């Protein structure tokens, strides 16, 4: 029943600031050191910051030191990450995590086993909150057909699709024929282009004999630009 | 920093079969208190990481004894004695001996199946796009296994660099295959400069690399 819930993520211009929160439940918060760890799109985990149970000791990764500030409120059982001077490379899902065991302030007295705060591995992680740092402006996608042809047909099966190009920010949703057609559909992960705009493709394979007897429409929804496109894909 | 070197980078497993992932640290993770600060996490697609094993060899509550962690100093292993199909995903080691906390590069575990060659399709840019001033050419590799594939673009036989991007679907839950899309992007002016657009595909399911191509305007 231990749970961590992050919030505060969003789309941010480089150089600007954002504050993340992590509200926790079902454990004595002040007894636990807490962590922030991030995960860039398609990448591994990267530790960002740590704070002792009593908030007297903090540590940062080299990549964020001087830009981020970790703090906690032991009255409200909330952990914070203030993210300043944001860079594009800060784009990531940010997760709160709890040290797997309690650990308190050092005893510089009555023993000498450690004169520093002790940190160990995390057990529970939150679902995370996404921070996307970009100079891009909101932009609706262009939806281009990937037309079926001889170059996409073999043995009575044709491939066709849509290219959902040049949009910002994520996400877009794509379906075929109002979501009724899912068999043979592959919708690929979006890629971020050098322009700073995303692009993604969705394809489907169907009988080539059906190209004249069946309508294939890709339904594209990009909520941030309020764009809804229903693109009919036909042989050229 | 303590650097974590995790191997292998990818592992295809047969269900019911054992599996081993290794982690080497750039220095000893043994602490003064006698514990060794090495942790194993798993992350399924779309999910947050979950702790499997703490301090080298201790299973986190709820984790079955299929998972066995071993090692000391700089050398560690996580073994799955029998592999079930639900174990697919990314596994990461982590150390907390010193700051920064550091993770291994990860191991992607997928399900092994028989080799399946990709069906390869090519798509010229639409007239609509050309009107806007850019041309995207798309190559689709459909339903293949294993994941390892090489896709290169040739334009009038000239190898393309720096103007393509690809992405790949998650392993299919029904047939265990992958699909991949590669997009070559050029300005309209550049697209109009050349004639033949070709996608060259190398995959172990294919006896020789396959090339799909078209002539611009046809």
């Amino acid at each position: 029943r231990v749970q961590l819930v992050e919030s505060g993520g969003g789309v941010v211009q480089p150089g600007k600031s954002v504050r993340l929160s992590c509200v926790v439940s079902d454990f004595p918060f002040s007894k636990y050191p807490m962590y922030w760890v991030r995960q860039a799109p398609g990448k591994g985990l990267e530790w960002v910051a740590a704070i002792s149970g009593d908030a007297w000791h903090v540590v940062y990764s080299n990549s964020v030191q001087g830009r981020f500030l970790v703090s906690r409120d032991n009255v409200k059982n909330t952990l914070y990450l203030e993210m300043n001077s944001l860079k594009i490379e800060d784009t990531a899902v940010y997760r709160c995590a709890r040290m797997f065991q309690e650990s308190g302030p050092p005893r510089l007295d009555r023993w000498s086993g450690r004169n520093y705060y002790y940190y160990s591995g995390m057990d529970v992680w939150g679902q995370g909150t996404t921070v996307t740092v970009s100079s891009a402006s909101t932009k609706g996608p262009s939806v281009f057909p990937l037309a079926p042809s001889s170059k996409s047909t073999s043995g009575g099966t044709a491939a066709l699709g849509c290219l959902v190009k040049d949009y910002f920010p994520e996400p877009v949703t794509v379906s075929w024929n109002s979501g009724a057609l899912t068999s043979g559909v592959h919708t690929f992960p979006a890629v971020l282009q050098s322009s700073g705009l995303y692009s993604l493709s969705s394809v489907v394979t169907v009988p080539s004999s059906s190209l004249g007897t069946q309508t294939y429409i890709c339904n594209v929804n990009h909520k941030p630009s309020n764009t809804k496109v229903d693109k009919r894909v036909e042989p050229k | 920093d303590i650097v974590m070197t995790q191997t292998p980078l990818s592992l295809s497993v047969t269900p019911g079969q054992p599996a081993s992932i290794s982690c080497k640290s750039s220095e000893s993770l043994r602490q003064s208190n006698g514990k060794t600060s090495l942790y194993w996490y798993r992350q399924k697609p779309g999910q947050s990481p979950q702790l499997l094993v703490f301090e080298v060899s201790n299973r986190f509550s709820g984790v079955s004894d299929r998972f066995v962690g071993s090692g000391s100093g700089t050398d560690f292993t996580l073994r799955i004695s029998r592999v079930e199909a639900e174990d697919v995903g990314f596994y990461y080691c982590m150390q907390s001996k010193d700051f920064p906390l550091t993770f291994g590069g990860g191991t992607k575990v997928d399900l092994k199946r028989t080799v399946a060659a990709p069906s390869v399709f090519i798509f010229p840019p639409s007239d609509e796009q050309l009107k806007s001033g850019t041309a995207s050419v798309v190559c689709l590799l459909n339903n293949f296994y294993p994941r390892e594939a090489k896709v290169q673009w040739k334009v009038d036989n000239a190898l393309q660099s720096g103007n393509s991007q690809e992405s790949v679907t998650e392993q299919d839950s029904k047939d265990s295959t992958y699909s991949l899309s590669s997009t070559l992007t050029l300005s309209k002016a550049d697209y109009e400069k050349h004639k033949v657009y070709a996608c060259e595909v190398t995959h172990q399911g294919l006896s020789s690399p396959v090339t799909k191509s078209f002539n611009r305007g046809e």
